[PDB]
RNA sequence: ACUAACCAUCUAGUAGCUGGUUACCGCCGAAGUUUCCCUCAGGAUAGCAGUGUCGACCUUCAGUUUUAUGAGGUAAAGCGAAUGAACUUUAAAUAUGUAAGAAGCCCUUGUUACUUAACUGAACGUGGGCAUUCGAAUGUAUCGACACUAGUGGGCCAUUUUUGGUAAGCAGAACUGGCGAUGCGGGAUGAACCGAA
RNA sequence: CCUUUAGUCCCUCGAAAUUUGAGGCUAGAGGAGAAAAGUUACCACAGGGAUAACUGGCUUGUGGCGGCCAAGCGUUCAUAGCGACGUCGCUGAUGUCGGCUCUUCCUAUCAUACCG
């Protein structure tokens, strides 16, 4: 992994295989996953999903 | 094992004579050897460094008398130069 | 060049062998368009070592000079032209001949 | 231009003048001055090695160096927030002080009507 | 102690770049040659035999006749 | 006139060199690097690891994003905008420097041998407030200072960018990743491959 | 002090059966001073640096240069240019090297077999 795409994941408590998290979409925290993206699967989840 | 030339050594008084001493990095002015008897005593120097130890007392002396007249004769030319220039 | 000379010292242990040396040059005419064998004057220019200019060393972009007698090629105040340039433009190591190209 | 020690300078080496001229990683860069001579200007810069940041030292002349603005938006801030605050509390009502990220588009209406859509092939036949 | 101090590092970078240098002359050489070349196909106006001065000189010389 | 052998002892003579150097478990855990020194078989300093003390504390820091401003205007579109990569309203991709408040302020006034024609400016402060979002986001399993101590101070391969050359090879530079101290699944096999610690 | 560069065809000497050679004007370029200095892909000696042998789907039967022709491709395409097959033009060695060596394999076959 490059030394960026490191710092994001750590900054988005993203430390480990399979752990998941909820972002508020922002335009600072939308390039953050744009980065970590060949490393993440994200999307908009649902009521059910929550 | 280096040079005494290329290291800035100043000249030391000794039984040898400094002399007087030419300013470094300027005209050391060329004094000529031209004249014949100055081309004598030069070579009879030469010559006798050359052949070095002789067994004879006589004929080792006879090698330092021609030396020493070689530098009689160029000095007496040399004063009557001197004399003709203070003429002129 | 001439068949006997005595080199300088400095360049003494360069020897060029006698199977590797060339008198003449397939030299091409860009406006007549003809090939003529010339023989060559002097190597004038190798622009890869200052030494081989000095050795004689015959390479590819090498300026010689040959003669072009037999070439009548008639210059201003028509005079008839001996000596001119040409650049050697193959490689003389891979193949046995030398190739050149008239400077004109 | 007249230069103080401890202002923000950027450093753009112009190719007029080979004396002073820095290496190409000090080209576009941007640092604190320390040290301002005659003609020269020492500005110290940070350059990362892993993971710290080594300061350097170099000399700058004129002709390369210019000032910044980056601190322009920090004073402009200052005081846009500094007359907000006071005509905020002037008549009484809060005002949101802070810059806040660009949020993402709120729903509306697109009408057809004199902008009937214009279909395109993948590429481009005329 | 300094000198070879400094040539003890710097050493291979001395030695590529006077690869890059003669590299370099290799270029200016041909390119030299090539405007030459040029300037006779596009005229020329010369004697019966090339000129005694060597190269680079010569060629600076037909260059200055512009 | 001058200037071999064996035995015991001084002698356990001189090494930076060769070989070896003795139970278990737990915890923490590297570097293979910068700068300087009559410096390259060497010292000091800084870094990585640890201990002790002091100081804090969101009043913190961050190989990150955003905003503002630079160095690449690098592609693109237009010329029914002007002008003609060197044209531009606009502006990619890709990485990159700097700044973002409590250390900033603002309002009143004390010092100075600095400064000014001058109760004018520059530095340090006293008194009030912005202490509830205090002046982007996200995180924070703490961070800084001093003193002391040990091992380290070799590179190999690959991506991308770039420089030069050859018939083809190849040679140099910058970042990053892997391996060196790493077991496991896969590629029949295995220093440099994929997955995953 | 002369040389070269570009201009005026503005001026002198020498030669020559009417044509030349040698200088001038304008302003660019070339050549602290007899102590020594600058410089080189050169040589000799001494030392330092980098590399610490090379090649491994290698090699074979048909040259190189230059022109013409040339299907295409290219930054849109026979022209920015790259560009094959052809055709035209130019072209006794040797000598630390040999001899001997069973068995087995390859065919790139000298012979024996069979074909065109």
């Amino acid at each position: 992994i490059p030394p960026k795409p490191r710092k994001i994941l750590q900054l988005l408590r993203l430390r480990q295989i399979n752990n998941g998290v909820f972002v508020k979409v922002t335009k600072a925290t939308a390039e953050m996953i744009k980065i970590v993206e060949p490393w993440v699967a994200y999307g908009y989840p649902n009521l059910k999903s929550v | 094992v280096y040079s005494e030339k290329e290291l800035g050594i100043p000249q030391l008084n000794t039984v040898t004579p400094v002399g007087v001493t030419k300013p470094k990095g300027k005209k050391k002015g060329k004094v000529f050897v031209d004249d014949r008897e100055s081309m004598n005593t030069i070579l009879a120097m030469v010559e006798a460094e050359k052949q070095g130890q002789i067994e004879s007392k006589i004929m080792r002396a006879r090698q330092l008398e021609e030396i020493r007249e070689a530098r009689r004769i160029e000095a007496e030319k040399k004063e009557a130069e001197r004399k003709a220039l203070l003429e002129n | 060049g001439p068949d006997f000379t005595r080199r300088p010292v400095k360049y003494e242990r360069f020897i060029r062998p006698m199977g590797l040396r060339y008198k003449k040059a397939n030299v091409t005419h860009p406006t007549l368009n003809v090939t003529v064998q010339l023989p060559i004057l002097s190597v004038k220019k190798n622009p890869s070592n200052p030494l081989y200019t000095q050795l004689g060393v015959l390479t590819k972009g090498t300026i010689i000079e040959v003669n072009v007698s037999d070439l009548g090629i008639v210059t201003a105040s028509g005079k008839i032209a001996w000596g001119r340039y040409a650049q050697i433009t193959n490689n003389p190591e891979n193949d046995g001949c030398v190739n050149a190209v008239l400077l004109v | 231009r007249t230069y103080r020690v401890g202002d923000i300078v950027d450093i753009k080496v112009n190719g007029a003048v080979q004396k002073g001229m820095p290496h190409k990683f000090y080209h576009g860069k941007t640092g604190v001055v320390y040290n301002v001579t005659k003609s020269a200007v020492g500005v110290i810069v940070y350059k990362r090695v892993k993971h710290r940041y080594i300061e350097k030292r170099i000399n700058v002349r004129i002709e390369h160096v210019k000032p910044s603005r980056s601190r322009e938006d920090f004073l402009r801030r200052v005081k846009e927030n500094a007359e907000l605050k006071k005509k905020a509390k002037a008549e009484g009502v809060p005002v949101q002080l802070k810059r806040q990220p660009a949020m993402p588009r709120e729903a509306h209406t697109v009408s057809i009507a004199d902008n009937k859509p214009v279909t395109l092939a993948p590429v481009a036949y005329e | 102690a300094r000198k070879q101090r400094d040539l003890k590092k710097f050493g291979k970078a001395v030695q590529v770049q006077k690869q890059l240098e003669r590299a370099k002359q290799k270029r200016e050489a041909l390119d030299k040659i090539n405007q030459l070349k040029r300037k006779r196909a596009e005229g020329g106006a010369l004697g019966a035999t090339e000129a005694d001065d060597p190269f680079d000189v010569a060629v600076d010389n037909e260059l200055s006749r512009d």
